[PDB]
């Protein structure tokens, strides 16, 4: 089957730099007519998709002249002359010459500014979630990036796994930041079992890791 | 000019069917070719195949083939499309669209949930410090089916405020978590919409 | 009839 390799995957990009996407085909994507059918669409956070060009270098109406593609054959690229906040988001190639019609793999994109460690907060359970049976406690790590960071639950030095689950903001069009939540859920039988409870955080922006705990039965 | 317009919402459970229809209206609407394309949580697109109103004719994609059809129904200009054996990994917003036409005409998407869990509203707990830049927040727990809407009083309060996408629990059940970031320099309220049980929360959170 | 029908693919 016709194969789409889009590169690279990840695409930090300073603001009003120029960028580019690559995409090879594993055939030629010229049909028996002159014309050859690879296309490149965008999906921007929170919005439909939309296709930029068509034909290789053709673009559609709306797209603005920033975007430009080139090629033939097998070897395409995407560029953009000057990226804005609002070019953030996925963009794929789309392959309409051989069946089956399919799509590149995506290069997300993304403001690149400089290394920002995060801050970090804990939150016990509130006393109205214990009194049901659960408890669930909360690392918020704000305002940092790169994306990439790494959360470690402890209870009394005991490392926590598999019971942790997370999820991670799309980047602030203001400072270009992420922020990240991981919960930490426990029975109460178990919560009320242990005294310190701590998130042990770490990132590219920290010399060290930084944690914060609490007591419970002190709160 | 043609303007589709896709079925609602569905929650159905694993194993079983679901059947997404597209509505195409304006001239010669039997003129493109409708296409179906899926975004699953993180992933990227995917073609699922595309019909063709003229004859019903129809080409899949083929790690796909086995568990979907599309058929036409040509008095009504509608087209549909089936996915069998549905597992969770099928949970995604699924769109119709003339991707051969200048310019693309798309549906607006449909919702497709996998799982067993039934309808329930939240519940919403206070995220709170033990004890310059504090922060304090909202769990919004055990909820199903997305989404939930969340805003901190009634919209007057933005700037520092964060909503995370929601995680899916081993019960089957989603969560997420609000926060804000505020000086201790008085009263933070966030409210919490979930239309698919009609449940409305309006939570103060101290300190 | 219409216009720019097939621009973005044969298949």
């Amino acid at each position: 089957d016709v194969v789409m390799t889009q590169s690279p995957l990840s695409l930090p990009v300073t603001l009003g730099q120029p960028a580019s996407i690559s995409c090879k085909s594993s055939q030629s994507l010229l049909y028996s007519d002159a014309k050859t059918y690879l296309n490149w669409f965008q999906q921007r956070p929170g919005q439909s998709p939309r296709r930029l060009i068509y034909q290789i270098s053709r673009l559609d109406p709306g797209v603005p002249d920033r975007f430009s593609g080139s090629g033939s054959g097998t070897d395409f690229t995407l560029k953009i002359s000057r990226v804005e906040a609002e070019d953030v988001g996925v963009y794929y190639c789309l392959q309409g010459t051989h069946y089956p019609v399919l799509f590149g793999q995506g290069t997300r994109l993304e403001i690149k500014r400089t290394v920002a460690a995060p801050s970090v907060f804990i939150f016990p359970p509130s006393d109205e979630q214990l009194k049901s049976g659960t408890a669930s406690v909360v690392c918020l790590l704000n305002n940092f990036y790169p994306r990439e960071a790494k959360v470690q639950w402890k209870v009394d030095n005991a490392l926590q796994s598999g019971n942790s689950q997370e999820s991670v903001t799309e980047q602030d069009s203001k400072d270009s930041t992420y922020s990240l939540s991981s919960t930490l859920t426990l029975s109460k039988a178990d919560y009320e079992k242990h005294k310190v409870y701590a998130c042990e955080v770490t990132h590219q922006g920290l010399s060290s890791p930084v944690t914060k705990s609490f007591n419970r039965g002190e709160c | 000019q043609v303007q589709l317009v896709q079925s609602g919402a569905e929650v159905k459970k694993p194993g079983a069917s679901v059947k997404v229809s597209c509505k195409a209206s304006g001239y010669y609407t039997e003129a493109y070719y409708i296409h179906w394309v899926r975004q699953a949580p993180g992933q990227g697109l995917e073609w699922m195949g595309r019909i063709d109103p003229a004859t019903g004719n129809t080409k899949y994609a083929p790690r796909l083939q086995d568990r979907v059809t599309m058929t036409r129904d040509t008095s009504t200009s509608t087209v549909y499309m089936e996915l069998s054996s549905l597992r969770s990994e099928d949970t995604a917003v699924y769109y119709c669209a003339s991707l051969y036409s200048l310019p693309v005409y798309w549906g607006q998407g449909t919702t497709v949930t996998v799982s067993s869990a039934s309808t329930k509203g939240p519940s919403v707990f206070p995220l709170a410090p033990c004890s310059s830049t504090a922060a304090l927040g909202c769990l919004v727990k055990d909820y199903f089916p997305e989404p939930v809407t969340v805003s901190w009083n009634s919209g007057a309060l933005t700037s520092g405020v964060h909503t995370f996408p929601a995680v899916l629990q081993s019960s089957g059940l989603y969560s997420l978590s609000s926060v804000v970031t505020v000086p201790s320099s008085q009263t933070y309220t966030c409210n919490v919409d979930h239309k698919p049980s009609n449940t409305k929360v309006d939570k103060t959170v101290e300190r | 009839a219409i216009i720019g029908l097939m621009v973005g693919g044969v298949v």
